[PDB]
């Protein structure tokens, strides 16, 4: 499965 | 060894609406899930035998997160648009890849997890998984918001955790293809092509996985300066190809050996002509 | 910005023969931007049955692509690929050569 906590640049 | 990876591409595409969003999911060499924004799924879909095994949980909560990938990285195209001070009127790309590599005893040996924007490094987690490599300025101002944030804590409890574990499923899963080794038939051709002149190709086929070592010696001298070698191509079929030519003076060609190594070879083998 | 070239090859799955169903590959690798047209083409006609996969990147972060479809090689069909690409002046022709 894929990374769930996303932060943006 | 082994390793999980996720891909993602989005692509402004100004006038065009909201940008154009591809992720692609991989176990080593082998595609197994995908998601595209221009499609009429809106889900995230298999793209292999073994991963269609999962139930509607499983679907359901990784549609939800890439989509959330989407998004994050539908503002960073805007934020780093920003950032660089450029034209809304210019497409642009911003590309992630993360993913766990392990070991033989089947337990973490790597983690990564790096962004580019337009064909080039921005932010890279490094190898210690607790510090970032930041190309430029702007890669810098992101770092700062994510040393503040503490973004690496949390990649590495993925990293290390959920990533090596669904990796080892997956690869319990499809071990019939994921863990199979398929050794290169390999040969060489031999064409004219002038009077004086002749093409030596040595082939390697059907063979997984993709890593693979082609190499022309010419007496013992190994010939990678005069050497063209294609990129390693996929047949279609889960296997993939590849070949090297040597352009030589005919009557020579005994001088001329190809050597292939393979992991699926018992050791490095040697096609001569005589 | 920076462009890369695709790197264009043209092949087919098995060894080919005469009268014996086979697929056709196009393999585009090494490209950037994404934005890219490529087209199996069979004696200078688009072939309207081609599927592709997904969209997916190197290392390098460079994009590869494989355009793929059935078809039965015989003794006077010719084939090839078209692609064009913003580091092409004008669309490149790749024939396929079956006897490399």
């Amino acid at each position: 499965v894929c990374w769930g906590e996303l932060m943006n640049l | 060894s082994h390793s999980m990876r996720y891909f993602f591409t989005s692509v402004s595409r100004p006038g065009r609406g909201e940008p154009r969003f591809i992720a692609v999911g991989y176990v080593d060499d082998t595609q197994f899930v995908r998601f595209d924004s221009d499609a009429a799924s809106q889900r995230m879909e298999p793209r292999a035998p073994w991963i269609e095994q999962e139930g509607p949980e499983y679907w359901d909560g990784e549609t939800r997160k890439v989509k959330a990938h989407s998004q994050t990285h539908r503002v960073d195209l805007g934020t780093l648009r920003g950032y660089y001070n450029q034209s809304e009127a210019g497409s642009h790309t911003v590309q992630r890849m993360y993913g766990c590599d392990v070991g033989s005893d089947w337990r973490f040996l790597r983690g990564y997890h790096q962004y580019a924007y337009d064909g080039k490094d921005y932010i890279a987690l490094k190898e210690d998984l607790r510090s970032w490599t930041a190309a430029d300025m702007a890669a810098q101002t992101t770092k700062h918001k994510w040393e503040a944030a503490h973004v690496a804590e949390q990649l590495r409890a993925y990293l290390e955790g959920t990533c090596v574990e669904w990796l080892r499923r997956y690869l319990e899963n499809g071990k019939e293809t994921l863990q199979r080794t398929d050794a290169p038939k390999t040969h060489m051709t031999h064409h004219a092509v002038s009077d004086h002149e002749a093409t030596l190709r040595c082939w390697a086929l059907s063979f997984y996985p993709a890593e693979i070592t082609l190499t022309w010696q010419r007496d013992g001298e190994d010939q990678t300066q005069d050497t063209e070698l294609v990129e390693t191509r996929p047949a279609g079929d889960g296997t993939f190809q590849k070949w090297a030519a040597v352009v030589v003076p005919s009557g020579q060609e005994q001088r001329y050996t190809c050597h292939v190594q393979h992991e699926g070879l018992p050791k490095p083998l040697t096609l001569r002509w005589e | 910005m920076i462009q890369r070239t695709p790197k264009i090859q043209v092949y087919s799955r098995h060894p080919a023969e005469n009268g014996k169903s086979n697929f056709l590959n196009c393999y585009v690798s090494g490209f950037h931007p994404s934005d890219i047209e490529v087209d199996l083409l069979k004696n200078g006609e688009r072939i309207e049955k081609v599927e592709h996969s997904d969209l997916s990147f190197s290392k390098d972060w460079s994009f590869y692509l494989l355009y793929y479809t059935e078809f039965t090689p015989t003794e006077k069909d010719e084939y090839a690929c078209r692609v064009n690409h913003v580091t092409l002046s004008q669309p490149k022709i790749v024939k396929w050569d079956r006897d490399m």
